[PDB]
RNA sequence: UCGGAGUACAAAAAACCCUCCGAGUGAUUUUAAUCUAGACAAACCAGUCAAAAUAACCAUAACAUCACUUAUUGAUCCAAAAUUUUGAUCAACGGAACAAGUUACCCUAGGGAUAACAGCGCAAUCCUGUUCUAGAGUUCCUAUCGACAAUAGGGUUUACGACCUCGAUGUUGGAUCAGGACACCCAAAUGGUGCAACCGCUAUUAAAGGUUCGUUUGUUCAACGAUUAAAGUCCUACGUGAUCUGAG
RNA sequence: GCCUAACGAGCCUGGUGAUAGCUGGUUGUCCGAGAAAGAAUUUUAGUUCAACCUUAAAAAUACCCCAAAAACCCUAAAUUCCAAUGUAUUUUUAAGAGAUAGUCUAAAAAGGUACAGCUUUUUAGAAACGGAUACAACCUUGACUAGAGAGUAAAAUCUUAAUACUACCAUAGUAGGCCUAAAAGCAGCCAUCAAUUGAGAAAGCGUUAAAGCUCAACAAAUUCACCAACAUAAUCCCAAAAACUAAU
RNA sequence: GAUUACCCCUUCUACCUUUUGCAUAAUGGUUUAACCAGAAAAAAUCUAACAAAGAGAACUUUAGCUAGAUACCCCGAAACCAG
């Protein structure tokens, strides 16, 4: 999971985005999305999202 | 409750490699800018508006030239989502008052003192 | 306040102990 | 024959509106116009401390101004040719 | 359409935009003295100024 | 009605027939004055602090204290007392000086702002299939079943919400006519069996046709008699009163 | 009950233009600015204040706002306060009415079924003649008039629909001790040594107990082999169709 | 909107009232003519006369007094009382 997130292509990521409040996405995330970095949604937890 | 974002200062910090890929100068920052607004203030929070009003960026897609200070920075960063932002370059240097009504300013963000000699 | 470097400064009930008081009902010698 | 329950964009059960291909090119190009706003706000001219009433004579003139502009709010003056101009109502061809 | 073809080239992205098409006057008298200067034309002059 | 803690995480404010504690006063003596800058709070009425100055007394003396100390309280008018002062579970606590029941004999103005019938939302309840095997099955998990649990879907029941209609969407059962679904009762094809045959149990596939007549109850439902290849489940404004019935 | 076709109390006239916080109606053109609810109330179908707003007027500062600064056990997003700077707003005075019956989306919570197009509060947004086929609340958008000009924004068919595992070969101590009616690798207890190049006092099946079958070890021989399977609704399915001529 | 051409084509969910929200299957109207619904000047703002005074008596006055102009609907109950 460290392995993958270190050599992932993709330029945008939902920490980059969320952090930065890129496109104002604040709006739509919550204030917990800044610690979950996307990767959990309610109560479920996805262990494939970078 | 949704309310104001904090951009932590690492984000403007830049790589190496950002002043080759923008064409940006590595030793001296430029002077001034040049802002033009791209998106709506409708359908975002009230102290947006009121820093796109305060800008004098109300009309879209009509360019605004600002200074480079911090006091103006820190309310573009607020708003840096809306707006495009581009130096502004001077291939013949600052006008003279002879030449003010000869000015036009190009697409690539370049100010030509001399438009349309004779 | 919280965000501020001095916050905590007046922590004092870490320095004593709880210093349980002899309630009326609770009183007794717990060793 | 297969219905959405109740308002087709509100509630719990919702329409299952996917996302396009050309939608995922539109956020990528405002991420790019995005990522280089933040690159050209990155590095002033001028520090915190230079900028301390770098300008402040032209703010100062630019509220005396508005205080001079508004203050000239008054009643415009009145002149004989205005009533004495209502007379040539009834001129005539002798 | 073809907006960001003419922004690499350093023209406007609206042909409408400073162009040559634009600025110059569209009509002038026959016997070849200038015409009076547009409306349009005046205005955008003094918002470069 | 009034106070404290959480909901209300860091200036203030902030709701519910929301979650927990209280108050409608006692004990004591230090019996706590007059006059005035400036402020907190607040729709208003109210509530709070307060330097300087004057008097009281160590002769250049003002915070009554304790019980989570925060709440321990009531406006005018009016009445009584010396003129100083006092007076309400006016608790419906910003308080009408003094007033209960019933209406299916009911009337009027309105509301789908608000209920019953119907639709819709949702799936607690209900229904259908699968995943997981401890065990029941003499031995043997899955022929037939399967506790503690997992997961997906149907929209029939009773609820929940109060979103369209109260200048009207007529409400149970039957009679007539039936349209549709398949989670099939019979008819046709087939796998498995603790299937020898017969009679059965169980699963897959198929909706063109069919699914009785009677006693009691207004009955749907249910019990009982006789029979049938079988007397299916459910939707349709729990179909159908500008077609009928009115027993309830 | 009946008292002249309506009697829970006749009809007619007068009081009477009874009075309704309740329903309905409210008649020329054009232009400017433009509000969703805090507090009391026999009050929540209404009024009177505050906030906000309109018209006129006076004045100087208003928004953004860096450092410093705001609690004691643990505690997020972030607020308060303030110079610069960017920008023209704000306050005060004089006249005022409307509104005080709110809907959804994102976020922090509470009640409920971690149900509702559900309900109660706080922060933010919206109520396009474009887009999501239709569409109050989602996204693009600074709403003027005329043109048979032009550049652009949101945006139009969404993914996978997955699992073959097949040679050959079995002989010693020994019914190991114990255990039991009988316990021969195979109720249990205990030990787990040992023949043969090779084979566990046994991995599974089986027997009342044995016998027997199979799997580990011989040799032979060498594509690869973790895991990924999930039913249905009622009037008639639902644009038609298409795997490559060059796409920031 | 147009068009050589009435349709054929393309684009548009009647109007008021009432609501958080109505093409709504919420209300009202067959259509025509006539008739049918904003009214008051205490404080104020605008204009003017005269001004420490004004007004054709009686009053108001520490820039005020006198005069003008600018204002607040219609239909409907069940009932109550007397003759
Ligand atoms: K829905
Ligand atoms: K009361
Ligand atoms: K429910
Ligand atoms: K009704
Ligand atoms: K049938
Ligand atoms: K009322
Ligand atoms: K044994
Ligand atoms: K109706
Ligand atoms: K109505
Ligand atoms: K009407
Ligand atoms: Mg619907
Ligand atoms: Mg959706
Ligand atoms: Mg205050
Ligand atoms: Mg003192
Ligand atoms: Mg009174
Ligand atoms: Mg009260
Ligand atoms: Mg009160
Ligand atoms: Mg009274
Ligand atoms: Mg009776
Ligand atoms: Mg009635
Ligand atoms: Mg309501
Ligand atoms: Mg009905
Ligand atoms: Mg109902
Ligand atoms: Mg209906
Ligand atoms: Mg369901
Ligand atoms: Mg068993
Ligand atoms: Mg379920
Ligand atoms: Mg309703
Ligand atoms: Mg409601
Ligand atoms: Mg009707
Ligand atoms: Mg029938
Ligand atoms: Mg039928
Ligand atoms: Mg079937
Ligand atoms: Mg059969
Ligand atoms: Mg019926
Ligand atoms: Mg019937
Ligand atoms: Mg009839
Ligand atoms: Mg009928
Ligand atoms: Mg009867
Ligand atoms: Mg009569
Ligand atoms: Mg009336
Ligand atoms: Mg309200
Ligand atoms: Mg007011
Ligand atoms: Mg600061
Ligand atoms: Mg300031
Ligand atoms: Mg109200
Ligand atoms: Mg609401
Ligand atoms: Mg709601
Ligand atoms: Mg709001
Ligand atoms: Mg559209
Ligand atoms: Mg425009
Ligand atoms: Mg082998
Ligand atoms: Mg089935
Ligand atoms: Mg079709
Ligand atoms: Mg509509
Ligand atoms: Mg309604
Ligand atoms: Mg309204
Ligand atoms: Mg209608
Ligand atoms: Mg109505
Ligand atoms: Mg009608
Ligand atoms: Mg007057
Ligand atoms: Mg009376
Ligand atoms: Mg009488």
């Amino acid at each position: 999971q460290e392995e993958r997130e270190r050599n992932n292509q993709n330029p945008w990521t939902f920490e980059r985005i969320a952090t930065a409040n890129m496109l104002g996405i604040r709006k739509v995330l919550s204030p917990y999305d800044l610690t979950h970095k996307g990767r959990y949604w309610g109560k479920f937890y996805t262990p494939e999202r970078v | 409750k949704f309310t104001r974002s904090r951009i932590p200062d690492k984000v403007f910090q830049p790589s190496p490699e950002d002043h080759e890929k923008y064409g940006g100068d590595p030793q001296y920052p430029h002077k001034l800018h040049i802002v033009t607004r791209i998106k709506s203030t409708k359908r975002r929070p009230y102290w947006e508006k009121d820093i796109i009003k305060m800008l004098g960026l109300e009309k879209a897609h009509t360019p605004q030239v600002h200074k480079n200070i911090p006091s103006v920075n820190a309310k573009l960063k607020v708003v840096k989502h809306l707006i495009r932002i581009k130096p502004l370059k001077l291939p013949q240097g600052l006008p003279t008052e002879e030449d003010m009504a000869n000015t036009c300013l190009k697409s690539n963000g370049e100010l030509v003192v001399r438009w349309l000699l004779n | 306040y919280r965000s501020k470097p001095t916050h905590g400064i007046g922590r004092y009930k870490h320095l004593v102990k709880a210093q349980e008081p002899k309630k009326k009902k609770g009183k007794v010698e717990v060793r | 024959r297969n219905r959405i329950p109740g308002r087709q964009w509100i509630g719990k059960h919702r329409r299952p509106r996917p996302v396009s291909a050309q939608a995922k090119q539109n956020m990528i190009r405002r991420l790019e116009t995005e990522a280089e706003n933040q690159y050209w706000l990155s590095r002033p001219f001028l520090t915190a401390e230079q900028e301390r009433g770098h300008a402040a004579v032209r703010r100062a003139a630019a509220f005396q101004a508005l205080k001079a502009a508004q203050a000239a709010r008054f009643p415009a003056h009145r002149r004989l040719e205005e009533q004495l101009g209502h007379l040539l109502v009834t001129r005539k061809w002798s | 359409a073809g907006s960001q073809w003419r922004l690499q080239q350093g023209f406007a992205a609206n042909p409408s935009g400073y162009g040559p098409l634009t600025e110059l006057p569209d009509w002038s008298y026959a016997d070849g003295r200038p015409a009076p200067p547009m409306k349009g034309q005046l205005r955008r002059k003094a918002q470069r100024e």
